[PDB]
Protein backbone atom coordinates (compact mmCIF):
# COMPACT_ATOMS: atom_id res chain seq x y z
CA UNK A 1 0.00 0.00 0.00
CA UNK A 2 1.72 2.96 -0.87
CA UNK A 3 0.18 6.08 0.73
CA UNK A 4 -0.31 9.42 -1.12
CA UNK A 5 0.22 12.94 0.66
CA UNK A 6 -1.09 16.00 -0.69
CA UNK A 7 -0.71 19.67 0.19
CA UNK A 8 -1.89 22.01 0.59
CA UNK A 9 -5.33 20.22 1.67
CA UNK A 10 -7.22 23.99 0.48
CA UNK A 11 -5.80 26.57 -1.94
CA UNK A 12 -7.56 29.90 -1.99
CA UNK A 13 -6.08 31.69 -4.67
CA UNK A 14 -6.66 34.71 -7.38
CA UNK A 15 -7.44 34.79 -10.94
CA UNK A 16 -4.31 35.13 -13.22
CA UNK A 17 -2.36 33.42 -10.18
CA UNK A 18 -0.12 30.65 -10.41
CA UNK A 19 -0.55 27.48 -8.51
CA UNK A 20 1.05 24.75 -7.42
CA UNK A 21 -0.41 21.62 -5.65
CA UNK A 22 2.01 18.95 -4.42
CA UNK A 23 1.46 15.00 -4.34
CA UNK A 24 4.45 12.82 -2.37
CA UNK A 25 4.22 9.13 -2.14
CA UNK A 26 5.42 6.95 0.86
CA UNK A 27 7.76 5.80 -1.09
CA UNK A 28 9.28 5.85 -5.10
CA UNK A 29 6.39 4.38 -7.21
CA UNK A 30 7.97 3.22 -10.49
CA UNK A 31 5.99 -0.30 -12.39
CA UNK A 32 7.71 -2.34 -14.98
CA UNK A 33 10.50 0.88 -14.83
CA UNK A 34 7.78 2.09 -17.95
CA UNK A 35 7.47 5.42 -16.45
CA UNK A 36 5.43 5.92 -13.35
CA UNK A 37 1.87 6.07 -12.89
CA UNK A 38 0.70 9.06 -11.61
CA UNK A 39 -1.86 10.92 -12.26
CA UNK A 40 -4.20 14.10 -11.67
CA UNK A 41 -7.09 14.80 -11.54
CA UNK A 42 -10.44 17.22 -11.25
CA UNK A 43 -13.73 16.90 -10.04
CA UNK A 44 -15.73 20.47 -10.47
CA UNK A 45 -18.62 20.90 -8.29
CA UNK A 46 -21.66 18.47 -8.70
CA UNK A 47 -19.54 17.09 -11.54
CA UNK A 48 -17.54 13.63 -11.79
CA UNK A 49 -14.10 13.50 -11.15
CA UNK A 50 -12.01 14.21 -14.58
CA UNK A 51 -8.60 12.95 -16.40
CA UNK A 52 -5.74 15.89 -16.55
CA UNK A 53 -2.16 14.24 -16.23
CA UNK A 54 -1.70 10.58 -16.83
CA UNK A 55 2.26 9.40 -16.55
CA UNK A 56 3.31 12.18 -14.23
CA UNK A 57 2.64 14.36 -17.50
CA UNK A 58 0.88 13.55 -20.13
CA UNK A 59 -1.90 15.92 -20.33
CA UNK A 60 -5.12 13.90 -21.23
CA UNK A 61 -7.12 14.67 -24.42
CA UNK A 62 -8.84 17.90 -24.12
CA UNK A 63 -7.29 19.29 -20.82
CA UNK A 64 -6.03 23.53 -21.83
CA UNK A 65 -1.84 23.91 -21.82
CA UNK A 66 -2.47 25.75 -18.67
CA UNK A 67 -1.97 22.72 -16.73
CA UNK A 68 1.30 20.98 -16.05
CA UNK A 69 2.77 17.69 -14.31
CA UNK A 70 5.85 17.12 -13.31
CA UNK A 71 7.78 14.81 -10.30
CA UNK A 72 10.13 12.21 -10.12
CA UNK A 73 10.63 9.71 -7.10
CA UNK A 74 8.33 10.24 -4.63
CA UNK A 75 8.15 14.85 -5.46
CA UNK A 76 5.40 15.85 -8.05
CA UNK A 77 3.78 18.57 -8.75
CA UNK A 78 0.65 20.06 -10.77
CA UNK A 79 1.20 23.68 -11.86
CA UNK A 80 -1.67 25.80 -13.28
CA UNK A 81 0.05 28.59 -14.98
CA UNK A 82 -2.42 31.37 -15.07
CA UNK A 83 -5.78 30.02 -12.87
CA UNK A 84 -8.99 30.77 -14.92
CA UNK A 85 -12.13 30.70 -12.67
CA UNK A 86 -13.62 27.34 -14.44
CA UNK A 87 -10.75 25.64 -12.55
CA UNK A 88 -12.38 25.75 -8.55
CA UNK A 89 -12.69 22.29 -8.06
CA UNK A 90 -11.15 19.11 -5.93
CA UNK A 91 -7.68 17.75 -7.19
CA UNK A 92 -6.37 14.44 -6.52
CA UNK A 93 -3.24 12.68 -7.36
CA UNK A 94 -3.31 9.16 -8.38
CA UNK A 95 -0.90 5.95 -7.95
CA UNK A 96 -1.18 3.17 -10.54
CA UNK A 97 1.86 1.20 -9.88
CA UNK A 98 1.85 -0.80 -7.10
CA UNK A 99 -1.41 -2.39 -5.39
CA UNK A 100 -3.60 -1.09 -3.99
CA UNK A 101 -3.89 1.89 -6.09
CA UNK A 102 -3.97 4.64 -4.27
CA UNK A 103 -5.61 8.33 -4.61
CA UNK A 104 -4.14 11.63 -3.02
CA UNK A 105 -6.44 13.26 0.12
CA UNK A 106 -7.08 15.94 -2.08
CA UNK A 107 -6.64 19.60 -2.42
CA UNK A 108 -9.53 22.68 -2.50
CA UNK A 109 -8.90 25.11 -5.39
CA UNK A 110 -10.82 28.20 -3.74
CA UNK A 111 -10.93 31.49 -5.88
CA UNK A 112 -10.54 34.79 -4.04
CA UNK A 113 -12.07 37.85 -5.60
CA UNK A 114 -13.84 41.10 -5.00
CA UNK A 115 -16.45 41.18 -2.61
CA UNK A 116 -20.42 41.60 -4.22
CA UNK A 117 -22.94 41.97 -2.40
CA UNK A 118 -26.21 39.41 -1.94
CA UNK A 119 -29.84 39.56 -3.44
CA UNK A 120 -32.23 39.29 -0.86
CA UNK A 121 -35.61 37.44 -1.90
CA UNK A 122 -38.27 36.23 0.21
CA UNK A 123 -40.57 33.36 -0.75
CA UNK A 124 -44.10 33.32 0.60
CA UNK A 125 -45.31 29.01 1.68
CA UNK A 126 -47.64 27.42 -1.21
CA UNK A 127 -51.22 26.77 -1.05
CA UNK A 128 -49.70 23.43 -2.39
CA UNK A 129 -47.27 22.99 1.00
CA UNK A 130 -49.87 24.69 3.70
CA UNK A 131 -52.18 21.13 2.78
CA UNK A 132 -49.51 19.08 3.46
CA UNK A 133 -49.51 19.87 7.01
CA UNK A 134 -46.89 22.72 7.76
CA UNK A 135 -45.91 26.10 6.25
CA UNK A 136 -41.91 27.21 4.99
CA UNK A 137 -40.95 30.37 4.15
CA UNK A 138 -37.70 30.66 2.52
CA UNK A 139 -35.27 33.59 2.04
CA UNK A 140 -32.77 33.76 -0.69
CA UNK A 141 -29.76 35.43 -0.73
CA UNK A 142 -28.02 35.12 -3.93
CA UNK A 143 -24.74 36.58 -5.94
CA UNK A 144 -22.55 37.47 -2.89
CA UNK A 145 -19.15 37.06 -1.82
CA UNK A 146 -17.02 36.36 0.56
CA UNK A 147 -19.19 33.10 1.50
CA UNK A 148 -19.68 34.88 5.11
CA UNK A 149 -23.55 36.14 5.63
CA UNK A 150 -25.97 36.07 8.30
CA UNK A 151 -29.60 35.50 8.53
CA UNK A 152 -32.45 36.78 11.23
CA UNK A 153 -36.37 35.95 10.89
CA UNK A 154 -38.49 38.31 12.80
CA UNK A 155 -41.65 37.21 13.65
CA UNK A 156 -43.79 40.26 13.43
CA UNK A 157 -40.77 42.05 14.73
CA UNK A 158 -41.43 40.77 18.01
CA UNK A 159 -38.45 38.04 18.04
CA UNK A 160 -36.52 35.32 16.18
CA UNK A 161 -36.65 32.22 15.71
CA UNK A 162 -34.51 28.75 15.90
CA UNK A 163 -36.16 26.33 13.70
CA UNK A 164 -34.22 27.88 11.11
CA UNK A 165 -32.20 25.81 8.36
CA UNK A 166 -29.10 27.15 6.46
CA UNK A 167 -27.59 26.01 3.44
CA UNK A 168 -25.13 27.80 0.52
CA UNK A 169 -24.52 26.49 -2.96
CA UNK A 170 -21.05 26.16 -4.27
CA UNK A 171 -18.77 28.74 -5.40
CA UNK A 172 -19.62 29.48 -9.17
CA UNK A 173 -17.50 28.08 -11.39
CA UNK A 174 -17.82 31.22 -13.83
CA UNK A 175 -18.67 33.75 -11.80
CA UNK A 176 -16.75 33.22 -8.13
CA UNK A 177 -19.86 34.03 -6.03
CA UNK A 178 -21.71 31.68 -3.00
CA UNK A 179 -25.54 32.28 -3.14
CA UNK A 180 -27.47 30.34 0.22
CA UNK A 181 -30.77 30.07 1.57
CA UNK A 182 -32.62 30.49 5.20
CA UNK A 183 -35.38 28.05 5.54
CA UNK A 184 -38.18 29.00 8.22
CA UNK A 185 -39.83 25.58 9.37
CA UNK A 186 -43.77 26.22 11.23
CA UNK A 187 -47.22 24.57 11.19
CA UNK A 188 -49.58 25.89 8.84
CA UNK A 189 -51.41 26.99 11.77
CA UNK A 190 -48.71 28.80 13.52
CA UNK A 191 -47.93 30.47 10.86
CA UNK A 192 -51.88 31.39 9.97
CA UNK A 193 -51.35 33.49 13.21
CA UNK A 194 -48.48 35.87 12.52
CA UNK A 195 -48.22 38.77 9.90
CA UNK A 196 -45.21 39.80 8.48
CA UNK A 197 -42.00 37.79 8.19
CA UNK A 198 -38.56 39.16 7.87
CA UNK A 199 -35.53 38.35 6.73
CA UNK A 200 -32.46 40.48 7.58
CA UNK A 201 -29.38 39.76 5.81
CA UNK A 202 -26.22 41.45 7.62
CA UNK A 203 -23.09 41.08 4.95
CA UNK A 204 -19.63 42.56 5.62
CA UNK A 205 -19.97 44.66 2.20
CA UNK A 206 -23.04 46.32 3.53
CA UNK A 207 -23.19 48.81 6.64
CA UNK A 208 -26.83 48.11 7.09
CA UNK A 209 -28.82 45.06 7.07
CA UNK A 210 -30.72 43.84 4.15
CA UNK A 211 -34.52 43.69 4.60
CA UNK A 212 -36.82 41.91 3.12
CA UNK A 213 -40.41 41.02 4.02
CA UNK A 214 -44.31 39.76 3.13
CA UNK A 215 -47.56 40.33 5.01
CA UNK A 216 -49.08 36.62 5.24
CA UNK A 217 -52.99 38.59 4.50
CA UNK A 218 -55.10 41.76 2.59
CA UNK A 219 -58.45 41.72 2.59
CA UNK B 1 -18.92 9.01 -27.85
CA UNK B 2 -18.11 6.99 -25.17
CA UNK B 3 -20.91 6.44 -21.74
CA UNK B 4 -21.01 4.91 -18.63
CA UNK B 5 -24.28 4.89 -16.94
CA UNK B 6 -24.35 3.20 -13.35
CA UNK B 7 -27.77 1.73 -12.42
CA UNK B 8 -28.80 -0.03 -8.97
CA UNK B 9 -28.25 2.17 -6.24
CA UNK B 10 -31.05 3.20 -3.24
CA UNK B 11 -30.79 2.29 0.02
CA UNK B 12 -29.31 -1.18 1.40
CA UNK B 13 -29.61 -2.16 5.17
CA UNK B 14 -26.59 -3.39 6.95
CA UNK B 15 -25.45 -7.23 6.67
CA UNK B 16 -27.57 -6.59 3.08
CA UNK B 17 -26.67 -6.94 -0.77
CA UNK B 18 -26.67 -5.20 -3.69
CA UNK B 19 -25.54 -5.11 -7.78
CA UNK B 20 -24.79 -2.22 -9.12
CA UNK B 21 -24.18 -2.23 -13.06
CA UNK B 22 -22.74 -0.07 -16.02
CA UNK B 23 -24.04 -0.14 -19.65
CA UNK B 24 -20.79 1.06 -22.20
CA UNK B 25 -21.48 2.65 -24.97
CA UNK B 26 -19.29 4.39 -27.35
CA UNK B 27 -16.78 2.18 -27.11
CA UNK B 28 -15.86 -1.59 -28.14
CA UNK B 29 -16.00 -2.99 -24.09
CA UNK B 30 -14.21 -6.18 -24.95
CA UNK B 31 -11.11 -4.69 -25.42
CA UNK B 32 -10.08 -2.18 -22.08
CA UNK B 33 -9.69 -3.45 -18.23
CA UNK B 34 -13.37 -1.96 -16.56
CA UNK B 35 -13.25 -0.65 -13.17
CA UNK B 36 -15.26 0.41 -9.88
CA UNK B 37 -14.11 3.29 -7.49
CA UNK B 38 -16.03 4.75 -5.07
CA UNK B 39 -16.29 8.44 -3.53
CA UNK B 40 -17.10 8.32 0.11
CA UNK B 41 -19.12 11.53 1.58
CA UNK B 42 -15.89 13.24 2.80
CA UNK B 43 -15.48 13.23 -1.29
CA UNK B 44 -12.30 11.02 -0.21
CA UNK B 45 -11.90 8.79 -3.26
CA UNK B 46 -11.33 4.59 -3.31
CA UNK B 47 -9.99 2.30 -5.95
CA UNK B 48 -12.55 -0.62 -5.91
CA UNK B 49 -11.84 -3.08 -8.23
CA UNK B 50 -10.81 -3.92 -11.89
CA UNK B 51 -11.56 -6.67 -14.51
CA UNK B 52 -9.94 -8.03 -17.69
CA UNK B 53 -11.01 -8.29 -20.77
CA UNK B 54 -11.84 -12.38 -20.43
CA UNK B 55 -12.89 -11.13 -17.07
CA UNK B 56 -10.55 -13.97 -15.40
CA UNK B 57 -7.90 -11.51 -13.65
CA UNK B 58 -9.12 -9.29 -11.13
CA UNK B 59 -8.18 -7.45 -8.24
CA UNK B 60 -9.58 -5.65 -4.99
CA UNK B 61 -8.13 -3.63 -1.99
CA UNK B 62 -8.74 -5.14 1.37
CA UNK B 63 -11.64 -2.89 2.58
CA UNK B 64 -14.11 -4.92 -0.46
CA UNK B 65 -12.33 -8.15 -1.05
CA UNK B 66 -13.99 -11.08 -0.47
CA UNK B 67 -17.83 -9.10 -0.07
CA UNK B 68 -17.52 -7.54 -3.80
CA UNK B 69 -17.75 -9.51 -6.99
CA UNK B 70 -16.93 -7.65 -9.77
CA UNK B 71 -18.45 -9.08 -13.51
CA UNK B 72 -18.48 -8.77 -16.68
CA UNK B 73 -21.19 -8.84 -19.54
CA UNK B 74 -19.17 -8.19 -23.30
CA UNK B 75 -23.23 -9.24 -24.92
CA UNK B 76 -24.33 -6.64 -23.08
CA UNK B 77 -21.67 -4.30 -23.27
CA UNK B 78 -22.68 -4.66 -19.29
CA UNK B 79 -19.76 -3.71 -15.73
CA UNK B 80 -21.08 -5.54 -12.72
CA UNK B 81 -20.38 -5.33 -8.73
CA UNK B 82 -22.41 -7.49 -6.73
CA UNK B 83 -21.75 -6.36 -2.96
CA UNK B 84 -22.90 -8.38 0.04
CA UNK B 85 -22.34 -8.18 3.86
CA UNK B 86 -22.66 -3.89 3.24
CA UNK B 87 -21.25 -1.70 5.76
CA UNK B 88 -22.10 1.67 6.23
CA UNK B 89 -18.41 2.46 5.52
CA UNK B 90 -19.43 1.46 2.00
CA UNK B 91 -21.96 4.29 1.28
CA UNK B 92 -20.27 6.15 -1.97
CA UNK B 93 -21.36 7.16 -5.06
CA UNK B 94 -19.93 4.27 -7.54
CA UNK B 95 -18.21 5.04 -10.39
CA UNK B 96 -17.82 2.70 -13.57
CA UNK B 97 -14.32 3.79 -15.66
CA UNK B 98 -12.53 3.23 -18.54
CA UNK B 99 -8.92 3.39 -18.92
CA UNK B 100 -6.05 4.30 -21.92
CA UNK B 101 -4.55 2.37 -23.98
CA UNK B 102 -1.38 4.12 -24.01
CA UNK B 103 -1.48 4.20 -19.77
CA UNK B 104 -3.81 5.66 -17.29
CA UNK B 105 -6.66 4.73 -15.31
CA UNK B 106 -10.16 6.55 -15.48
CA UNK B 107 -10.39 8.48 -18.52
CA UNK B 108 -13.97 7.86 -18.89
CA UNK B 109 -16.03 7.95 -15.77
CA UNK B 110 -20.10 7.47 -15.56
CA UNK B 111 -22.64 9.52 -13.96
CA UNK B 112 -22.37 8.04 -10.85
CA UNK B 113 -24.90 5.74 -8.66
CA UNK B 114 -25.11 5.90 -4.63
CA UNK B 115 -25.74 3.42 -2.41
CA UNK B 116 -26.42 3.83 0.93
CA UNK B 117 -26.23 1.50 3.83
CA UNK B 118 -29.17 1.86 6.48
CA UNK B 119 -32.73 2.38 7.38
CA UNK B 120 -35.52 3.58 5.28
CA UNK B 121 -36.77 5.40 1.76
CA UNK B 122 -38.92 8.12 0.99
CA UNK B 123 -40.20 10.68 -2.14
CA UNK B 124 -39.83 14.20 -1.50
CA UNK B 125 -42.97 16.59 -2.13
CA UNK B 126 -42.28 19.27 -4.79
CA UNK B 127 -43.14 22.43 -3.78
CA UNK B 128 -43.39 26.16 -6.35
CA UNK B 129 -41.01 29.13 -5.10
CA UNK B 130 -42.49 31.69 -6.14
CA UNK B 131 -41.55 35.58 -5.44
CA UNK B 132 -44.15 37.66 -2.83
CA UNK B 133 -42.57 40.94 -1.89
CA UNK B 134 -43.59 43.43 -4.54
CA UNK B 135 -40.42 45.54 -4.09
CA UNK B 136 -38.88 47.56 -6.46
CA UNK B 137 -37.00 45.01 -9.02
CA UNK B 138 -37.05 44.43 -12.64
CA UNK B 139 -34.84 42.60 -14.93
CA UNK B 140 -34.54 39.65 -12.81
CA UNK B 141 -37.37 37.27 -11.66
CA UNK B 142 -36.03 34.60 -9.61
CA UNK B 143 -38.23 31.51 -9.05
CA UNK B 144 -37.31 27.62 -7.55
CA UNK B 145 -38.36 24.35 -6.49
CA UNK B 146 -38.48 23.22 -3.07
CA UNK B 147 -37.73 19.38 -2.39
CA UNK B 148 -38.81 18.53 1.25
CA UNK B 149 -38.44 14.96 3.08
CA UNK B 150 -36.65 12.74 1.31
CA UNK B 151 -34.31 9.58 1.83
CA UNK B 152 -31.60 8.80 0.66
CA UNK B 153 -29.55 11.18 -1.25
CA UNK B 154 -29.52 12.26 -3.88
CA UNK B 155 -31.94 13.88 -6.36
CA UNK B 156 -31.17 15.55 -9.48
CA UNK B 157 -33.13 18.81 -10.28
CA UNK B 158 -33.53 20.31 -14.05
CA UNK B 159 -35.02 23.50 -15.63
CA UNK B 160 -36.71 22.93 -18.50
CA UNK B 161 -35.37 19.51 -19.45
CA UNK B 162 -31.76 21.04 -19.39
CA UNK B 163 -32.43 24.27 -21.66
CA UNK B 164 -31.92 26.63 -18.09
CA UNK B 165 -28.50 26.56 -16.44
CA UNK B 166 -26.88 29.73 -16.08
CA UNK B 167 -29.01 30.99 -13.77
CA UNK B 168 -29.13 27.87 -11.56
CA UNK B 169 -28.21 28.05 -8.14
CA UNK B 170 -29.25 24.66 -6.03
CA UNK B 171 -28.06 24.71 -2.40
CA UNK B 172 -26.72 21.33 -0.35
CA UNK B 173 -29.31 19.57 0.81
CA UNK B 174 -29.78 19.88 4.67
CA UNK B 175 -30.42 16.99 6.66
CA UNK B 176 -33.69 17.47 8.86
CA UNK B 177 -34.53 15.19 11.42
CA UNK B 178 -33.42 12.07 9.32
CA UNK B 179 -34.53 13.60 6.64
CA UNK B 180 -32.93 15.76 2.93
CA UNK B 181 -34.43 19.23 1.89
CA UNK B 182 -33.04 21.46 -1.12
CA UNK B 183 -33.59 24.13 -3.14
CA UNK B 184 -32.72 24.90 -6.43
CA UNK B 185 -33.30 28.34 -8.03
CA UNK B 186 -33.09 29.58 -11.64
CA UNK B 187 -33.15 33.67 -11.79
CA UNK B 188 -34.86 34.21 -15.60
CA UNK B 189 -35.39 38.17 -17.45
CA UNK B 190 -38.77 40.01 -16.62
CA UNK B 191 -38.66 39.72 -19.74
CA UNK B 192 -39.50 36.01 -20.47
CA UNK B 193 -41.73 34.53 -16.85
CA UNK B 194 -44.65 35.03 -16.50
CA UNK B 195 -44.42 35.16 -20.69
CA UNK B 196 -42.36 32.22 -21.36
CA UNK B 197 -43.03 29.30 -19.28
CA UNK B 198 -40.45 27.91 -16.54
CA UNK B 199 -40.46 24.20 -15.49
CA UNK B 200 -38.10 22.12 -12.73
CA UNK B 201 -37.57 18.40 -13.28
CA UNK B 202 -37.13 16.90 -10.02
CA UNK B 203 -36.34 13.29 -9.98
CA UNK B 204 -35.30 10.96 -6.73
CA UNK B 205 -33.37 8.16 -8.42
CA UNK B 206 -34.09 5.74 -5.19
CA UNK B 207 -37.54 5.84 -5.24
CA UNK B 208 -37.94 5.99 -9.30
CA UNK B 209 -40.27 8.92 -8.73
CA UNK B 210 -39.21 11.58 -11.24
CA UNK B 211 -41.56 15.20 -11.54
CA UNK B 212 -41.65 18.33 -13.70
CA UNK B 213 -43.91 20.78 -11.88
CA UNK B 214 -45.13 24.46 -13.94
CA UNK B 215 -43.92 27.33 -11.61
CA UNK B 216 -47.07 29.79 -12.61
CA UNK B 217 -48.29 33.19 -10.57
CA UNK B 218 -49.55 32.51 -7.19
C1 LIG C 1 -6.75 1.88 -29.36
O1 LIG C 1 -7.85 1.09 -28.82
C2 LIG C 1 -7.55 0.08 -27.98
O2 LIG C 1 -6.76 0.19 -27.07
C3 LIG C 1 -8.31 -1.19 -28.30
C4 LIG C 1 -7.96 -2.35 -27.39
C5 LIG C 1 -6.49 -2.69 -27.49
C6 LIG C 1 -6.07 -3.60 -26.37
C7 LIG C 1 -4.60 -3.94 -26.45
C8 LIG C 1 -4.14 -4.60 -25.18
C9 LIG C 1 -4.91 -5.87 -24.90
C10 LIG C 1 -4.69 -6.36 -23.48
O3 LIG C 1 -5.15 -5.34 -22.56
C11 LIG C 1 -4.16 -4.75 -21.80
O4 LIG C 1 -3.70 -5.73 -20.89
C12 LIG C 1 -2.67 -5.22 -20.04
C13 LIG C 1 -2.12 -6.40 -19.27
O5 LIG C 1 -1.84 -7.47 -20.15
C14 LIG C 1 -3.25 -4.14 -19.16
O6 LIG C 1 -2.25 -3.70 -18.23
C15 LIG C 1 -2.40 -4.16 -16.95
O7 LIG C 1 -3.54 -3.52 -16.39
C16 LIG C 1 -3.78 -3.90 -15.03
C17 LIG C 1 -5.11 -3.28 -14.63
O8 LIG C 1 -4.95 -1.98 -14.09
C18 LIG C 1 -2.59 -3.51 -14.16
O9 LIG C 1 -2.41 -2.10 -14.17
C19 LIG C 1 -1.33 -4.15 -14.71
O10 LIG C 1 -0.22 -3.63 -14.01
C20 LIG C 1 -1.16 -3.81 -16.17
O11 LIG C 1 -0.05 -4.55 -16.69
C21 LIG C 1 1.10 -3.81 -16.94
O12 LIG C 1 0.98 -3.00 -18.10
C22 LIG C 1 0.90 -3.74 -19.32
C23 LIG C 1 0.61 -2.76 -20.44
C24 LIG C 1 2.19 -4.54 -19.53
O13 LIG C 1 3.30 -3.66 -19.58
C25 LIG C 1 2.37 -5.50 -18.37
O14 LIG C 1 3.63 -6.15 -18.49
C26 LIG C 1 2.32 -4.75 -17.04
O15 LIG C 1 2.28 -5.70 -15.99
C27 LIG C 1 -3.72 -2.98 -20.04
O16 LIG C 1 -4.33 -1.95 -19.23
C28 LIG C 1 -3.91 -0.62 -19.47
O17 LIG C 1 -2.63 -0.33 -18.90
C29 LIG C 1 -2.58 -0.33 -17.46
C30 LIG C 1 -1.16 0.03 -17.06
C31 LIG C 1 -3.62 0.64 -16.89
O18 LIG C 1 -3.27 1.97 -17.24
C32 LIG C 1 -5.00 0.32 -17.43
O19 LIG C 1 -5.95 1.27 -16.97
C33 LIG C 1 -4.96 0.36 -18.95
O20 LIG C 1 -6.25 0.06 -19.47
C34 LIG C 1 -4.73 -3.52 -21.07
N1 LIG C 1 -5.03 -2.51 -22.06
C35 LIG C 1 -6.27 -2.03 -22.20
C36 LIG C 1 -6.47 -0.98 -23.28
O21 LIG C 1 -7.20 -2.37 -21.48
Amino acid sequence: DVLMTQIPVSLPVSLGDQASISCRSSQIIVHNNGNTYLEWYLQKPGQSPQLLIYKVSNRFSGVPDRFSGSGSGTDFTLKISRVEAEDLGVYYCFQGSHVPFTFGSGTKLEIKRADAAPTVSIFPPSSEQLTSGGASVVCFLNNFYPKDINVKWKIDGSERQNGVLNSWTDQDSKDSTYSMSSTLTLTKDEYERHNSYTCEATHKTSTSPIVKSFNRNEC
Amino acid sequence: EVNLVESGGGLVQPGGSLKVSCVTSGFTFSDYYMYWVRQTPEKRLEWVAYISQGGDITDYPDTVKGRFTISRDNAKNSLYLQMSRLKSEDTAMYYCARGLDDGAWFAYWGQGTLVTVSVTTTAPSVYPLVPGCSDTSGSSVTLGCLVKGYFPEPVTVKWNYGALSSGVRTVSSVLQSGFYSLSSLVTVPSSTWPSQTVICNVAHPASKTELIKRIEPR
